[PDB]
């Protein structure tokens, strides 16, 4: 149980995390697309065409 | 003068930086089952409460208590 708070610790003040590094970290837009479904037609193929 | 800490514990007393930051604010509780402790009130006399309301009182329990 390392529980004991009467040793001295070793950090102090801040870091540098990712949430101090906002304005560094981007968003993407990798090019990909999200394209809807498609249907499939084929009644035309049962219909006498002229 | 400390020398009777280590007579009386056989070790050197642990000064932190901030004087009392380890004290406990209970000097200790006494785990025989059948005991009551109380909370900080100022006068255990009487009173009549408001009935369908509830009453909240403060209790520190500074160390670990079963009850």
């Amino acid at each position: 149980a390392l529980n004991n708070t009467t040793y001295q610790g070793s950090m102090r003040g801040y870091a540098v995390t990712k949430s101090r590094l906002d304005s560094f970290i981007p968003e993407v837009w990798t090019g990909e697309v999200l394209r809807a479904l498609n249907q499939n037609f084929v009644a035309s193929q049962y219909v006498k065409t002229l | 003068s400390i020398a009777w800490y280590r007579e009386l514990y056989g070790t050197e007393p642990n000064f932190n930086y901030p004087n009392g930051v380890l004290v406990p604010n209970h000097p200790g509780y006494n785990q025989t089952p059948g005991g009551i402790y109380l909370p900080n009130v100022a006068a255990l006399s009487g009173a009549a409460i408001t009935a369908n309301r509830i009453h909240y009182v403060y209790f520190q329990v500074a160390q670990t208590f079963v009850t």
